[PDB]
RNA sequence: CUACCCUUGGUCAGGUUGAAGCUGGAGGACCGAAUCGGUAAGCGUUGAAAAGCUUUCGAAUGAAC
RNA sequence: GAUCAGGGUUAGUCGGGGCCUAAGGAUAAGCCGAAUGGCGAUUCCGAUGGAAGAACCGGUUAAUAUUCCGGUACUGAUAC
RNA sequence: CCUUUACUAUAGCUUUACAUUGUAUUGGAUACUAACUCGCGGGCGAGGACAGUGUAUGGUGGGU
């Protein structure tokens, strides 16, 4: 699943749109990528697959409150 | 119910007329030769050497009506037993 | 090394094939071969991703030992075989131990040789040394690209490649293709160049033996119509264009280099 | 982001004290080894502590 | 002249059997369909 | 069905010629049945047949069937 | 070779199947992906192939016959 | 349905910017390793803030 694991962000359905206006479907994807994190608190690694939007929001409150956030709403799983 | 019925045809009167121990019964078509031989010999009790079979697919009856009525007749197997040389059965 | 024949036949006429001398043993190793699967150019969807391929000879693969990991063990060359699945002949070793192996054969490498590989042996035909211990000027083949993976380069009947210089952690290589390229001094090479040089001799003679070897002949584009190829169309024979593919790839000086690959830190002067 | 350095670190140092680094200095090198935490309040409350 | 229909029995029920019809669902799709009509013969396994 | 491919099986009367290495027995070699085709003519055209029949013809150890 | 009714196909060894694997197919751990799903082993399935378990001649019926009968063989289990 | 220097689009390829993405010396280079990438065997190598990817953007684009 192509979903990210902190924010839960997937891709949109949009157009192009020419000068003309004419107006073809496209997708509109996340920027996601797989990146390994030391966590503090656990003495561990894991791996997340998160976007960029995921990354700020670990290095803005923490690892550890982050994944605590992610487990409530659903998005690790 | 192993035995449905034993067989009197021409062929067999003319068998039973050469070999006095040869017999034959129509069976259900799932049964083997071991459960046979047990039938035969724990309801006339008599002593089984031999027990060969066949399966007979039932004879298609296709009648017309407005056309193409199918039926069939149910499948049987056919077991020709052979006694231990010096006993018989009787169907009466 | 050839054997030219006799105009007998019209397909005759023109075919030269190799002399088979080199070779000392009719049929391969029992533990080392097994049946080999043909693809005719169909991946694993079902569909057809190369053309002209199909048919030929059932073939065994061979297993060819490009790593050459048992250091320090001598080896004895016992036959030289035929091999369908490379351009090139083969030579089966039995090490003092009791393995068994193929390798490529070097040009001058007989039956009753002694082989071996590791840092300390001798620079002989068929030994592998590292490029560090290998002296410059030598003619060396079956070259690693990295250390521990194994050959991958100078492998086909009668290439070889120079090594020129030394750079420290790098030495510079001339390869077959006349490309100047910088390769890792842990990497490993044979000495020697690769035997069955008169292969580019050969004629096959005739159209039958392509088939023989798996291939199928091949269409030209301009003999097509236009919903099949931008080549075809036409009353009459036409040039067809600026030469292109059947997805509309020049044909003529395209080139298809990544323009950002990161090997060409280390390819000093390019011919290919 | 804001970072509680927990050892003495070259250049910008001075442990057990409210810096302010690139995201990737923190998240891919400080952290990784344990010369640097994250600045929290629930981490900065436990810094407010000196007691010396 | 040879013509289009040769017949074989392994072929017939590996191309249109009822395992082959419920290995996938668009063939699930046509179990369906023909269920809700009323078919007496659901695929070439019933003609047996 | 047909086009191509993959795996696994089968088939090819008889005669002729005489390469490499007096001998030897090669070949998308020769003649010719089975077989695979479909050159020419005749016939058929509410046909026996929604493409056939008769005679004739090509290949028939191979890019064969 | 039509309609109706009755009758007729007999195996330790034959042909299958039980065992094995090919092309290919379905999968496990994993990978990919709006959904439906697509891939992916040395795993399993899958003969047109391989099996170290073994039978041939004759005669009899209106209709079966290495199967029934005669003669002469062979191959597994099992008990003493 | 086919063609192209008809029009307008578009897959693909390619350019730069922001993100992924950091640190030193002297902006722009040089240098480093910890992000990230590949190989070996069951950590050691080789690269490296490039590359690849997301978004935006110019060019090309009868392949469609
Ligand atoms: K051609
Ligand atoms: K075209
Ligand atoms: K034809
Ligand atoms: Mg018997
Ligand atoms: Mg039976
Ligand atoms: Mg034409
Ligand atoms: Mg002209
Ligand atoms: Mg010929
Ligand atoms: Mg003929
Ligand atoms: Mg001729
Ligand atoms: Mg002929
Ligand atoms: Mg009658
Ligand atoms: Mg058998
Ligand atoms: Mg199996
Ligand atoms: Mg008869
Ligand atoms: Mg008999
Ligand atoms: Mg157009």
């Amino acid at each position: 699943s192509k979903i990210c694991q902190i924010t839960g962000k997937k891709a949109m359905v949009g157009n192009n749109v020419s000068h003309s206006k004419r107006r073809t479907k496209r997708v509109f994807d996340v920027n996601l990528f797989r990146k390994k994190f030391y966590w503090v608190e656990q003495d561990c690694w894991v791996v997340l697959r998160i976007s960029a939007a995921g990354l700020r929001l670990i290095n803005k409150i923490g690892l550890d409150a982050a994944i605590k956030r992610a487990a409530e709403k659903g998005f690790l799983n | 119910g192993i035995i449905i019925k034993p067989i009197i045809s021409e062929k067999m009167t003319a068998v039973t007329e050469k070999m006095s121990e040869r017999y034959g019964f129509r069976v259900s078509p799932n049964a083997n030769k071991i459960e046979i031989k047990k039938a035969v010999e724990a309801m006339y009790n008599v002593k089984v050497e031999d027990v060969n079979t066949m399966r007979y697919d039932g004879k298609r009856k296709n009648r017309y009506t407005s056309g193409l009525i199918r039926g069939k007749e149910a499948s049987f197997k056919k077991a020709i037993v052979t006694l231990k040389k010096g006993e018989t059965i009787d169907f009466f | 090394g050839i054997r030219k024949l006799k105009p007998t036949t019209p397909g005759q006429r023109h075919k030269v094939i190799g002399a088979f001398d080199k070779i000392t043993a009719s049929t391969p190793e029992k533990s080392l071969v097994v049946g080999k699967k043909k693809t005719g150019g169909r991946n694993n969807t079902g569909k057809m991703t190369m053309r002209y391929i199909g048919g030929g000879h059932k073939q065994k693969y061979r297993f060819i030992d490009f790593k050459r990991t048992k250091d320090g063990i001598p080896a004895t060359v016992k036959t030289i075989e035929y091999d369908p699945n490379r351009s090139s002949r083969i030579a089966l070793l039995y090490y003092a131990d009791g393995a068994k192996a193929y390798i490529i054969a070097p040009d001058g490498l007989e039956v009753g040789h002694t082989v071996m590989s590791g840092s300390e042996a001798a620079p002989e035909v068929g030994n592998a040394l590292p490029l560090a211990n290998i002296p410059v000027g030598t003619i060396i083949h079956n070259i690693e690209l990295r250390p521990g993976q194994g050959a991958k380069m100078v492998r086909s009947a009668g290439s070889f490649a120079q090594l020129t210089s030394r750079e420290g952690t790098y030495v510079v290589i001339k390869m077959p293709s006349g490309e100047v390229r910088r390769i890792l001094s842990t990497c490993k090479a044979t000495i020697g160049s690769v035997g069955n040089s008169d292969h580019a001799l050969e004629k096959s003679g005739k159209a039958g033996r392509s088939r023989w070897l798996g291939r199928r002949p091949h269409n030209r584009g301009v003999v097509m119509n236009p919903v099949d190829h931008p080549m075809g169309g036409g009353e009459g024979r036409q040039s067809g264009g600026h030469p292109r593919s059947r997805k509309g790839l020049y044909a003529k000086g395209l080139k298809t280099r990544a323009p950002k690959k990161h090997s060409s830190k280390y390819i000093i002067e390019r011919r290919k | 982001m804001q970072v509680i350095l927990k050892e003495d670190v070259v250049n910008l140092g001075y442990k057990d004290d409210i810096v302010t680094v690139k995201d990737g200095y923190g998240r891919n090198f400080l952290i990784p080894q344990g010369k640097a935490v994250i600045a929290s309040e629930s981490a900065k409350k436990v810094l407010a502590e000196n007691l010396r | 002249m040879k013509r289009t229909y040769q017949p074989s029995n392994r072929k017939r029920l590996n191309k249109h059997g009822f395992r082959s019809r419920m290995a996938t669902a668009n063939g699930r799709r046509v179990l369906a369909a023909r269920r809700a009509k009323g078919r007496a013969k659901l695929t070439v396994s019933d003609e047996f």
